[PDB]
């Protein structure tokens, strides 16, 4: 993560891992949303441009890590996948559109004191919390600038929210309501963003009102990373609210 | 090399 | 809601990470 703190361990207990299983290799990232499912970005399970196009098997994930530069036993685990689930209208084609997915564990990881599922979002609050000026968590091990950069320790960061207008422009692709962008602007004071390997990563708020963790985003794409005059755009983890269920009722 | 190109992170 | 996003060691703890402030602070800013 571009311009970012040092996790404090156990901040963002709902953090997952995704890796290519041979050979054993870091992929993206992702969050725990319960004892059975994990959440994640759509492209780094199905994106055919750089030719990907992994299947339960090709995977493993690991959760409640702090450090790669060592191994906490008995604390971090390592499920196995039982199925992953890509959105139907996923667009890898023009815009990584609805870009989300969802991975089922072969067995039920076990809530500890540093693995906790983070909350979803409810009508409710999405619409009263994702506003522009509004500030949210943006948590990954991806590079720390934009070109190796291979952090040590999980790096976390905070963005305010941006208008759609401004996103709308900052780019040239054609965003939707799948989707919103996070980050400061040309002359705020700070900086900070996700970059390669973040993907698939959360993107948390905290409620004033419940006083809870809730993902609201997952880490989909951008144009560099933190370049001034650009913005992160994130998955609206709430708009495909609807999808996510009728993934976990089924099975 | 020239520019900013859009890509998935 | 069940036990979801309370995160063991802060929220069950009555501890706030060094962090959270400044978002719980950008409702009013």
């Amino acid at each position: 993560i571009v311009e970012g703190s040092d996790a404090e361990i156990g901040m963002s207990p709902w953090q997952v891992m995704l890796f290519r299983k041979s050979p054993q290799e870091l992929l993206c990232g992702a969050s725990l949303i319960s004892d059975r499912w994990v959440l994640t970005a759509a492209h780094c399970l199905l994106y055919p441009p750089w030719d990907k196009n992994f299947t339960e098997n090709d995977l493993l994930v690991r959760i409640g890590k702090h450090s790669r530069t060592r191994y906490e036993r008995n604390i971090e685990k390592i499920s196995m996948l039982e199925k992953i689930y890509i959105h139907p209208r996923y667009n890898w084609r023009e815009n990584l559109d609805r870009n989300i997915a969802l991975m089922k564990l072969k067995k039920p990881v076990a809530f500890s004191d540093y693995i906790h599922p983070v909350c979803l979002p409810d009508r409710e609050t999405a619409a009263s919390l994702l506003q522009a000026g509004y500030k949210g968590r943006v948590t990954g091990w991806g590079n720390l600038k934009e070109t190796k950069g291979q952090p040590s320790v999980l790096q976390v960061v905070n963005l305010p929210i941006v208008e759609r207008p401004v996103c709308k422009d900052s780019t040239r692709i054609r965003i939707t309501d799948n989707m919103f962008c996070a980050g400061y602007k040309p002359d705020e004071g700070k900086r900070g963003d996700a970059c390669e390997g973040d993907s698939g990563g959360p993107f948390v708020m905290k409620s004033p009102f419940n006083n809870r963790w809730y993902q609201m985003g997952i880490v989909s794409w951008g144009e560099g990373c933190d370049r001034d005059g650009k913005y992160g755009f994130y998955t609206h983890v709430f708009r495909l609210k609807k999808w996510i269920q009728k993934v976990i009722d089924q099975f | 090399t020239p520019s900013i190109l859009p890509a998935p992170r | 809601e069940a036990d979801c996003g309370l995160r063991p060691l802060f929220e069950k703890k009555s501890l706030e990470d060094k962090t959270e402030r400044e978002l719980l602070e950008s409702y009013i800013d």
